[PDB]
Order: structure tokens, then sequence, then C-alpha cells
């Protein structure tokens, strides 16, 4: 499920930063805290938004709405 | 392996998606060999009956010897089921949840 | 109109035709969404 566009608490916008955040994690091999602070996420609620996100859109995408089995 | 015969008499392997959507029953068929023997004796009063082999029907040399006996349900992912050896792409193209 | 379930082939079926796909021969057929978008008000 694609990243929330806005922060549920302070109204800020975090939706656009997900793509750039993923870059710092393996291209620059940085840790999670410094990467989170590199993008201006300073309140811990924005860090909560980005840090604990389960990206489920890459699993539905390998799939079709037609013929799942059980 | 599990399979289904439609009302038209056509036979096709049954997969869990079709069983789920079409309200079928995931099951397979059981085949058992059967042999028959007939013995005949002369009933002489006061004497023990001595039967002798005369006729023995055994079709082990032909595919007609397998008597169909019934249908048995199959539990998912067991040895017989098609899902046993499916890889991730196999599960996706058949549309399983990994 | 309808659509196949494996190859999603575009098919049209009458009220008497068999419910099958012409190319793959499957027995599972899906509808097609209303081509003309219709506006609504949620009440």
């Amino acid at each position: 499920m694609i990243v929330p566009v806005r922060c549920f608490s302070c109204g800020k916008v975090v939706g656009d930063k997900w793509e750039s955040y993923l870059n710092l994690l393996q291209e620059d091999e940085l840790d999670e805290g410094t990467a989170l602070s590199r993008l201006g996420l300073k309140r811990y609620c924005c860090r909560r938004m980005i840090l604990t996100h389960v990206d489920l859109i890459e699993k539905f995408l390998r799939y079709n709405p037609l013929e799942k089995r059980d | 392996k599990p399979m289904v015969n439609e009302s038209d008499g056509v036979t096709h392997a049954l997969y869990p998606q079709e069983a789920r959507l079409r309200n079928l029953t995931y099951s397979s068929g059981l085949f058992v060999d059967v042999k028959k023997r007939t013995y005949e004796a002369i009933d002489v009063p006061g004497r023990e009956l001595k039967y002798e082999l005369i006729a023995e029907e055994s079709e082990d040399d032909s595919e007609s010897g397998k008597v169909f006996i019934g249908r048995l349900p199959i539990m998912l992912r067991s040895k017989n089921c098609y899902l046993s050896e499916a890889t991730e792409s196999d599960l996706y193209k058949l549309k399983e949840c990994p | 109109k309808y659509i196949c379930a494996e190859c999603s082939s575009k098919l049209s079926l009458s009220r008497t035709d068999a419910v099958r796909c012409k190319d793959c021969g499957h027995r599972i057929l899906l509808k097609a969404r209303t081509k003309r978008l219709v506006q609504f008000e949620a009440r």
C-alpha cells in the first residue's frame, strides 16, 4: 500500500520523500536514524510515518484481479 | 492427481482456483485391483466337499482391471496436490499467496 | 461484452451462446466496466 501522502499528526508531507529515502539506505549505506534526519524529519511523528511503513504495493503488482486460488 | 469431469463428459485437471470460484470439491479418484475365482465341487452326502479351481478372472494385464471405487478429498499442499512443488513464480501465475 | 479470465480476451456473448472463451476455452468469464462513466451523488 503506497506511502501516505501526509503525516497524520503534524500535517506535514512525507509522500514525496520515500523514493529519495530508499536511495540513502543502500546507495550510501547509511543507518536509519541519520537517513531519516537527512530529509528534515525532526518531529518523531514524521519519523514514525516513514520508519514503520510496510510497502505492500510491490506484491499486488505481480498479480492480477482475475484468478487467485486457495 | 485431482481432476474433474464436466457435464459434457470432458476431463480436465482441477485446480484450487476453479474449485473455489465454481463451488467444486477438491478431490481425486481411487483405483483398486479386483480378482475373481469360481470353485465347483460335487456335493456327495456324507463326504467333505472338494472344490477345484476352474475359472479365475484377473485383468492385471490390461488397464480394465483397475476398478474405480470412489473419490477421496485432498488436503492442500500434501504430496498429491499440484501445489507441493510450486515455486514463487509458479504460485503467482496460478495466483497463490506465497 | 465480457472478458476472458486467463488471457483477458475481448468477447461478446448472446443470451443463448455457451459461456466459454473462444481462444482458451475456459469456463470463467468476467464482465466489463460501464464504458460510459456515470456521475452520482452519495445520499
